[PDB]
């Protein structure tokens, strides 16, 4: 994440792996709970 | 009343071949700078 | 010593159970002859390819085993050196 | 003495060529438990040819042939043997392991 | 950053994961060749077990 | 019409890249070999014209240049070629950028004769994964372009060039080995052993089969096509490559995973495919969320619209999943706009590295004052995939969003949070797309341009390719009726082949 | 009945006329002696045309069968000494041994490997066998003097005469399973009970006959003798004395073993799956040029498997049109091998590197060839591997072909590297060759032969499979014959 956090805008300062890993369960769980959301609520 | 795509691509066809042909000959900074080099992105 | 006596109760197991088809026959009729004629009416392609076998084990035998006397520094040619009686391609580490 | 006994000792001799293939150290014993097993194929053989279709003795050509590629395979066994022993000077089996991986 | 370290992870671990198997199969073979003599009259004896029943 | 047409078109670029060895005067770089590879790709795109304003006869569906040629009897599979409504503006396209993508590699002087090879090799091979009606010539016209696309990356990219091909190439051929397994088991089933793509439509299959051949499928053509979770091989490979290899790569390989889903997926699969729309429309907005935000998270310049052709990509999967007569007709037109949108975007792209070296965008500001033509075309380019109005990037979207809900295939509380959460992209397309704009041109902050980017100009022939890109940008937007035409017959045949599936 | 074993009697001649004139003329024979072998090789291919028409008669006592599927595997190992004296002409030439004696126990294992392919006793079975075997061990310790080729000399006959002799206690076992009968037609019509004995009979005989074409339980002496061995020898080895064993499973397994079929289709499924996955991923951690080669040969001969365990006129079709281009392509690698080991010394990976602009047609032929062993289209290799996955898909066997196809991702990760230091490392970073090529000739002694063998492999490795149709039917017609 070091290339990641140029001299730009970015760099917010959440770039920790425990920070990585409690991203990924509501960015995952997000399609997966729209995927599960469109085999039932469509038809 | 449809203006169809089959006269007017044909028509374009011969002014998009003879402009290729002669915009390659007419081009700049790729043979005088030219610090890019051999390595097209490198 | 795990497999040779795994290997023996394997084949011990085999032999016993195996129901041999034994012929009751009196066998060996001058068995020099009938051997004989074995070599040239059924066994004729065999006997002929084990001239060409022992022939083969004698070239090869022979240039495995005799001594380099005849040229041992011998640099006949080089595109890079490489060592008589040896294969081109040269041991090296990565 | 039956057909049973005949092939239990070639069995037998196969295991004693198969335990010194694996465990002899000189490269030599090695190849002589390799003869063990060229002559236990040829004891249950022969055995196989006394007591099944012994008039027309089928088995016994087929040992004569095992007999010659025996010793064709320890004629050019033994060259290589003399092939190792000029360039490594000795005759080692754990001393082989340069082309390992 | 869920991008390039999760699910560029699993791209990263199925390339990862082989490379290391072939390293690992790579030292099955040892020089020593009584103990590839020994592997081909282990097969035999798995093989006689395997397709009699 | 008697004459071999799309076999020759097909087959032209390959046999003549052989005579690219043979070619004389190595005075220097390569000059000769660069324009006799515009000679080739200039005189096959007007057979495709030629075939096209004289024997397509438009209106009809089915394949009309239909050359069913005897190759192998013995395991069954023909060269039989075609161009029906999906196929020819895909093979119309695929024969006007890559003449460009050759009229786009003229800096190229690292190794002219390979270049110029791979890239006829791709102009026959990917006009030959439109044009094939059969399966086993189709798994061969699809890793026809593994070879030379990974040599193209891996020779003349930037940097990382072995990282990004090397995974590229294991991650399509580890994943063309679906079309071979899914092409062989709908050959396979029942008692007819037919491999063309015609045969293999009519024939019926029970629907938990068709389950499995869907999802064998949707991995094999979820990677070229980038759907989101397969989607990680596709900004190395197109973060670091030139700008004419790029304009092969977004321009049309990754329609290529499009036009599949249309006709391996729509046309032969239909009831696998009614049980399995929703989670596609599904991925086709969370293709659009993540990569547009990706995009605006990013600040390499390469990488940043590698990741807008997977946002433009995302409009595709609501438009196949729709089934709808409109929604699949903005589904062809997005994958005709977005291969014009993109390589005119990442032509500007190559043209603006070969000034400033840096692709950085930190030590870029200001590049608007010293080259004017180059910021002049950025902004005409990257304004038409804003999906503004009067250029082909918004109809391709203005027909998705009422393709979709209209439809009477999804229910009303399914159909408003898709339409509303697809429509975030409209927001999430100008928030990059101009803050890159702003933050490489405009401004007085300069760099250094001492040690880096010491020369800027704007080269009249680099002009001509984003003038003559516009042209089917804007005239699609000013008359989307142009390419519609294509396929109205074809796309009405392909949506009404599903209208008999939705009552399940 | 004689006129069966014509193409097998011609290379007797000429390997007896190859080994006089060493003695006659003695080292100035040198300069003719290849060519002499290769017209009595082409004189011997030449007559197996007139031999095709031929209603497939059974000469000499039953012993010898002279069918379609005897004449294409005779034809295959043939011309694997055809391309390997094309090669070898200046390989042990250049090491100052005798090029005479050479290619007299070349052909010994040709013609030794020709009778395997048409032998139906299970005597003649086991001496041409033997032939093959026994002038092998001969070949990759040719050079007598290295500690390496000495080395792999060992391996190959301790393990060489070992399994021999697993393969004949199988064999004399199916002498005593039946009354007698040591043909194989006769071993079937007598056997049939499918008790314990023909199972210990049956697993005895494919731990030779799957020694040949280096299953993984018995594959373990191929990486160490393909590196040892002289690189002709390890050209030979891979495309000769590895059909040759080919030869032998169809003319074995299908004549003394159709009541047991369901389980030597059983254990070579083993037998593949285990040679596709350790073919394939052990060969991505080598460095050295000739093991590389050497897994691949491993995990080929699983790719033939695939077509071997299905059991149907197409999948044995697969295996014959796949080995059929497989000489194509081990013999155009293994020629730029040589090429690249006869100008620089130590061929290995990453001393290829920076070539494409010093060795165009080494490079050309080399990547073309490791492609086309990766099954990438258009090439052979990619339609040989297409009809094993076909006939594989035909008849069960799912998950075969999907982990024929997987392997073959990793199968292209290996190969793709070779092409990667060869054509796109830039020339700053050559590590053999910095300005140290000998500047490519085609005028020495053997070179000549040495690019005839890589243009005319190569032109058979590009157009083999877009022009596959004649070898598609020259195979099907071998298949009829095949129980």
């Amino acid at each position: 994440a070091t290339d990641f956090n140029r001299g730009i805008m970015k760099f917010d300062g959440a770039d920790s792996p425990a920070m990585i890993a409690i991203s990924a369960v509501l960015i995952l769980g997000f399609i997966a709970g729209l995927i599960w959301w469109a085999l039932h609520t469509a038809y | 009343a449809v203006i169809s795509v089959k006269p007017i691509l044909l028509a374009m066809t011969p002014v998009f071949i003879l402009l290729c042909l002669f915009f390659g000959t007419r081009n700049g900074f790729y043979d005088t700078d030219q610090y890019h080099g051999n390595g097209s992105a490198h | 010593a795990v497999v040779s006596l795994g290997v023996f109760a394997l084949l011990t197991k085999m032999i016993l159970q195996t129901p041999w088809q034994l012929s009751s026959v009196p066998p060996t009729p001058d068995s020099i002859t009938t051997i004989g004629q074995h070599f040239f009416s059924d066994f004729l392609l065999p006997f002929e390819l084990a001239s060409v076998l022992l022939l083969m084990a004698l070239i090869g035998a022979v240039v495995l085993a005799r001594r380099e006397l005849v040229l041992e520094p011998e640099p006949i040619l080089g595109e890079e050196v490489v060592p008589p009686l040896e294969l081109p391609e040269r041991p090296r580490e990565p | 003495m039956q057909l049973t006994y005949v092939l239990i000792l070639a069995a037998l001799l196969f295991c004693i060529g198969i335990y010194g293939l694996v465990t002899s150290r000189n490269a030599v014993r090695v190849l002589m438990s390799i003869e063990l097993l060229l002559n236990a194929v040829n004891l249950n053989l022969i055995g196989f040819a006394n007591y099944l279709d012994g008039q027309q003795i089928k088995g016994q050509v087929f040992a004569v042939f095992v007999i010659t590629v025996a010793a064709a395979e320890a004629a050019v066994g033994l060259a290589i043997i003399l092939a190792i022993y000029r360039n490594r000077d000795t005759v080692d089996m754990e001393k082989f392991n340069l082309l390992k991986w | 950053e869920v991008d390039y370290n999760v699910v560029d992870g699993v791209v990263n671990l199925t390339g990862f994961v082989t490379m290391v198997t072939g390293e690992g199969l790579k030292y099955l073979q040892n020089g020593r060749a009584q103990f590839y003599a020994l592997i081909v009259l282990l097969a035999v004896l798995g093989f006689v077990i395997f397709s009699v029943q | 019409s008697t004459f071999p047409w799309l076999t020759t078109i097909i087959l032209f670029p390959i046999v003549a890249a052989l005579a690219i060895p043979f070619i004389p005067d190595p005075t220097g770089k390569g000059r000769p070999i660069r324009w006799y590879a515009l000679a080739v790709g200039l005189i096959d795109f007007a057979l495709i014209v030629y075939a096209f304003t004289n024997f397509y006869d438009l209106n009809t569906p089915g394949m009309q240049l239909w050359e069913s040629y005897d190759w192998i009897p013995e395991i069954g599979l023909r060269w039989s070629v075609g161009a029906d409504g999906l196929s020819m503006p895909l093979i119309l396209l695929t024969g006007f950028i890559t003449t460009l993508a050759i009229l786009a590699a003229w800096p190229v002087t690292l190794k002219p004769r390979l270049f110029y090879f791979l890239m006829l090799a791709m102009y026959g091979g990917q006009i030959a994964v439109f044009a094939v009606q059969d399966m086993l010539v189709f798994f061969l016209a699809w890793e026809l372009e593994l070879i030379p696309v990974y040599l193209l990356l891996a020779i003349w990219g930037g940097h990382k060039r072995q990282y990004a091909a090397t995974k590229f190439i294991l991650y399509t051929a580890g994943s063309s080995l679906f079309i071979l397994v899914a092409g062989l088991a709908m050959a396979f089933y029942g008692d007819t052993v037919s491999f063309d793509m015609q045969t293999l439509a009519a024939k019926d299959y029970a629907l938990g089969f068709q389950l499995l051949v869907y999802a064998g499928f949707l991995v094999a053509y979820g990677v070229k096509l980038p759907i989101v979770p397969l989607h990680t091989w596709l900004p190395d490979a197109h973060g670091e490559a030139t700008a004419p290899v790029h304009m092969l790569l977004a321009g049309i390989l990754l329609k290529m995973g499009g036009y599949a889903l249309i006709r391996m997926n729509v046309d032969m699969l239909p009831a696998a495919h009614a049980k399995f729309a929703p989670v596609l429309v599904i991925l086709g907005v969370v293709n659009i969320i993540y990569a547009a935000l990706t995009s605006y998270a990013q600040r390499n310049l390469k990488r940043k619209i590698a990741y807008s052709s997977i946002s433009h990509i995302g409009f595709v999967l609501i438009g196949i999943a729709s089934f709808t007569n409109l929604g699949m007709s903005g589904a062809v037109l997005q994958m005709v706009s977005h291969g014009l949108i993109g390589a005119s975007l990442f032509f500007l792209v190559g043209a603006t590295y070969d000034r400033t070296h840096t692709l950085i965008l930190e030590e870029m500001g200001g590049v608007g004052q010293k080259m004017k033509k180059i910021f002049a075309m950025f902004t005409a380019c990257s304004l038409a995939s804003l999906a503004l109005p009067g250029m082909s990037g918004f109809v391709a979207e203005l027909m998705v969003f009422i393709g979709f809900a209209t439809s009477d295939a999804y229910s009303l509380p399914f159909r408003v949070i898709v339409v509303f959460l697809a429509a975030v992209g409209v927001i999430l397309t100008p928030i990059y797309l101009l803050s890159m704009l702003r933050e490489i041109f405009y401004g007085p902050e300069n760099k250094e341009l001492v040690e880096h980017e010491a020369l800027v100009d704007a080269e009249p022939r680099e002009v001509f390719i984003i003038a003559c890109l516009l042209v089917p940008i804007i005239g699609i937007g000013l008359y989307p009726k142009l390419l519609t035409q294509i396929y109205d017959a074809t796309t009405g045949q392909v949506i009404a082949r599903a209208r008999e599936v939705l009552p399940t | 009945n004689a006129g069966t074993i014509l193409p097998e009697t011609i290379l007797i001649v000429t390997l007896l006329v190859v080994l006089l004139a060493d003695l006659i003329q003695g080292r100035q024979a040198d300069r003719w002696t290849p060519y002499f072998a290769i017209v009595g090789l082409g004189g011997a291919i030449a007559t197996m045309i007139p031999l095709w028409t031929q209603p497939a008669t059974i000469s000499f006592f039953g012993s010898f069968i002279s069918d379609h599927l005897s004449l294409f595997f005779r034809g295959l190992i043939a011309l694997s000494a055809l391309g390997t004296i094309l090669m070898s002409i200046r390989y042990v030439e250049q090491t100052g041994s005798s090029l005479g004696e050479f290619m007299t126990i070349l052909l010994t294992a040709t013609v030794g490997g020709m009778f395997i392919a048409g032998a139906q006793e299970l005597v003649f079975i086991f001496v041409a066998l033997e032939t093959l075997s026994i002038a092998s061990y001969l070949l990759t310790g040719y050079t007598k003097r290295d500690s390496r080729s000495n080395e792999a000399a060992l391996k190959y006959l301790l393990i060489g005469a070992a399994s021999s002799a697993i393969f004949l206690y199988g064999s004399s076992l199916l002498y005593g399973l039946s009354g007698g009968h040591t043909q194989l037609p006769a071993i079937a019509q007598a056997l049939s009970s499918e008790s314990l004995g023909l199972v210990v009979a049956l697993v005895f005989v494919i731990a030779g006959i799957s020694f040949k074409i280096s299953a993984v339980p018995f594959h373990q002496w191929t990486p160490d003798v393909y590196e040892g061995a002289p690189t002709p020898v390890v050209a030979f080895l891979s495309v000769g004395s590895k059909a040759a064993g080919f030869a032998l499973a169809i003319r074995f397994l299908t004549l003394a073993f159709p009541s047991v079929t369901d389980q030597w289709q059983l254990i070579f499924t083993v037998l593949a799956i285990l040679s596709m996955i350790l073919g394939n991923v052990v060969a991505l951690a080598q460095t050295s040029m000739k093991r590389m080669l050497a897994y691949s040969s491993i995990g080929q001969a699983g790719f033939v498997m695939i077509g071997f365990v299905v059991g149907t006129e197409a999948g044995y079709a697969s295996m014959l049109f796949y080995l059929l281009v497989y000489l194509f392509m081990n013999l155009g690698a293994f020629t730029c091998v040589i090429l690249f080991s006869l100008r620089t010394g130590t061929d290995q990976i990453s001393e290829y590197a920076g070539l494409y602009q010093k060795d165009p047609l080494l490079t050309l032929g080399l990547s073309l060839c490791l492609l086309s062993l990766g099954g990438i289209p258009p090439l052979a290799g990619f339609f040989g591997k297409i009809y094993l996955f076909w006939a594989g898909w035909q008849a069960g066997a799912y998950g075969l072909v999907l982990l024929g196809l997987l392997t073959s991702v990793i199968s292209i990760y290996y190969y793709i590297r070779v092409v990667k230091m060869m054509v796109v490392k830039e020339p700053q970073e050559m590590s053999e060759a910095v300005r140290n090529y000998p500047e490519v000739s085609w005028s020495s002694f053997g070179l000549r032969p040495l690019q005839v063998g890589l243009v005319m492999t190569v032109i058979a490795t590009s157009l083999a499979g877009i022009l596959a149709n004649p070898l598609f039917n020259l195979v099907n017609t071998a298949v009829w014959d095949v129980p």
